[PDB]
């Protein structure tokens, strides 16, 4: 059932709202 | 079980090669006889006033030469010139051989290569001095391998690959225990893409020498990226950083990377998937607090931050990385890729289609910064003109696996209708990488292929509908369930299409 | 979010042709290999005292062809009696 358990929303497209929804600071330049 | 470090191989050493070649203090006998002078290097060292005291007690050639190599670990290039340049104003070297000379032409010679190095400019001024030291070696004793091993490199720097390769035939000849011209061998056949020959190659060197710089572990994960089997890639880079945990900072990138390839090609649920990278970012971001302005560095964040809809740092990023790295091509093409990407939400269709063919034009491994040009043909409705790129991308590159491109063309295809063949033949590639790689088959390639079929093969029509019913499951629409009701009337399966139907 | 996946697909795969700086081979990077004129030959012959099995297990795991028989035995000259 891994294979159809790895079929999730990046697979699918969501991964951009995925990396939205993990926040973090980094100690920028610009 | 036995500790895996430096101290392993130092242990596995006799101990001769243990502290003395690592020796911080460097002794120096007098001119007035008996008399010696121990200077340590992790004390801040004059080169002028060290070099003075070598020359009035004029010591042998090798205390000279291991001052200035100490130098070079200490980044002192200019310093270590002017060591070599004293000493070859220094009574000694005149009144030896003109062995020592060229061996001090040949230290000169690896000095320009490491200034060139450090900095990765003036590459002409730098390989000129190298060369003329180099040939005022070879003049003075041309019997030392190490001249041969110089002329290699200097060929491997002007891209002489085949001059090169025939030096280290001939070091081959001269003995095979050659562990410099092994991973000069290697490191040309890997800028020639012989991955496998060049692992080899790695294999002996590692066997031969752990403890040897550049380490051949990295070219041996770059390898086993290179045949798919990155586990033993990040296993024998972490070895590495064990052995080596100064200055390898491009060992933690690569590791970096790697991670982020697992959690974008692994992560079994999104929980995962968001541990994963946010463990890779936590990592990445520990590098960055030692180098804050590497530009690959910047560039990966790029796509984070891209995702993150934190588009004026993206450009920003890119702009220095444009400006201090324009050298490389690639980083032009990656910057030129995320602001076109960036300008895509501005849907500047003019300037992202010229962003992405300036990333191409930088860069044309970039198979990303293409398919975003198609798009944007696309977005300027030209339906022809997205064609005839895309077929041209196709027929230069029909071994390329982009399932993305070929069900585009499939797309294309079947809206020209004309072009049905080319259509089913791009979905089943597409269907295929798909199933090859697990990915969700877009349904829409399945009610194409039936559209197409519909004129060709009624079964295979109906089929391929049934099996995007199957991939839709709660989202089956009343037209999907209209054409199998159909599909089944045509059948004669009155029950199916009834239930179809209803 | 097709750029997003094709991106996801390639990742970073054409960015590591700027990370062969280990590639690069200087002279002075070893520290005892200088130390004497002789130290080349002396470091060279320094690893004929060691073989595979002083290898780290871990590092002999790294050896990945890209066992003894006991049924193959090496040629021999003079055989014996």
């Amino acid at each position: 059932k891994l294979e159809s358990m790895v079929k999730s929303n990046y697979r699918n497209g969501g991964l951009d709202r995925i990396i939205s929804k993990i926040d973090f600071d980094f100690d920028l330049e610009l | 079980m036995s500790l895996l470090d430096q101290d392993y191989y130092l242990s596995a050493l006799p101990e001769d090669k243990r502290a003395e070649l690592v020796t911080l203090q460097l002794t120096i006998p007098l001119k007035s006889g008996d008399e010696v002078v121990t200077i340590d290097f992790n004390e801040d060292v004059d080169v002028s006033q060290l070099c003075v005291l070598l020359e009035s007690e004029n010591a042998r050639p090798d205390l000279w030469l291991s001052a200035a190599k100490v130098f070079v670990s200490k980044g002192n290039i200019a310093g270590s010139q002017e060591i070599i340049r004293k000493a070859l104003q220094s009574n000694v070297i005149l009144d030896s051989s003109a062995s020592v000379t060229s061996l001090f032409h040949n230290f000169s010679f690896w000095l320009s290569l490491m200034e060139y190095v450090s900095t990765n400019s003036r590459e002409d001024q730098f390989l000129e001095y190298a060369s003329n030291s180099l040939q005022a070696s070879n003049s003075l004793d041309s019997g030392l391998i190490l001249n041969g091993i110089g002329n290699g490199v200097l060929y491997a720097k002007s891209r002489r690959y085949d001059e090169a390769l025939k030096e280290f035939d001939n070091l081959l000849k001269k003995k095979s225990t050659n562990i410099l011209a092994i991973l000069g061998k290697a490191q040309i056949l890997y800028k020639r893409q012989k991955y496998s020959q060049a692992l080899e190659l790695y294999q002996k060197a590692l066997t031969i020498n752990p403890l040897i710089v550049p380490d051949p572990r990295l070219g041996i994960g770059l390898c086993f990226w290179h045949l798919n089997n990155k586990q033993l890639a990040e296993q024998a880079w972490h070895n590495s950083l064990k052995v080596h945990p100064q200055n390898n900072l491009n060992t933690k990138i690569l590791i970096c990377l790697a991670k982020f390839d697992y959690c974008f090609n692994e992560s079994k649920d999104d929980d995962e998937f968001t541990a994963l990278y946010r463990e890779s970012l936590e990592f990445l971001h520990s590098c960055l607090k030692e180098d804050a302005k590497h530009p690959l560095l910047l560039m990966v964040l790029a796509s984070y931050y891209f995702s993150k809809e934190d588009y004026e740092k993206v450009e920003k990023l890119c702009n220095l990385v444009l400006k201090e790295n324009s050298r490389n091509a690639a980083f032009v093409s990656a910057s030129h890729f995320w602001l076109a990407r960036v300008a895509y939400h501005k849907e500047d269709y003019v300037q992202a289609q010229k962003q992405f063919k300036q990333a191409e034009d930088s860069q044309n491994s970039n198979t990303l910064a293409k398919l975003g040009y198609a798009q944007c043909l696309i977005a300027r409705n030209e339906v022809g003109d997205a064609t005839i790129y895309l077929e041209k991308f196709f027929k230069e590159n029909q071994d390329s696996k982009s399932s993305e491109m070929m069900l585009l063309l499939g797309i294309i295809y079947s809206q020209s209708g004309k072009s049905y063949y080319k259509a089913i033949i791009f979905l089943e590639k597409y269907v295929a990488v798909c199933q090859e790689e697990n990915y969700p088959i877009l349904p829409e390639a399945y009610l194409v292929l039936s559209r197409v079929y519909e004129n060709k093969d009624l079964n295979v029509a109906l089929d391929y509908l049934m099996k995007a019913n199957d991939i839709l499951g709660d989202k089956a629409n009343v037209y999907v369930l209209n054409n199998l009701g159909i599909y089944h009337f045509f059948r004669n399966n009155v029950s199916q299409s009834s239930d179809f139907f209803a | 979010r097709l750029l997003s996946a094709l991106f996801s697909k390639d990742n970073f795969r054409y960015l590591m042709n700027e990370t062969s700086d280990g590639l690069d081979v200087n002279y002075l990077r070893i520290p005892g290999i200088i130390e004497n004129e002789k130290s080349l030959g002396k470091l060279f012959s320094s690893y004929k005292n060691l073989a595979i099995e002083n290898l780290h297990p871990d590092d002999r795991l790294l050896l990945v062809d890209p066992s003894p028989v006991f049924f193959l035995r090496r040629p021999q000259y003079v055989s014996d009696g």
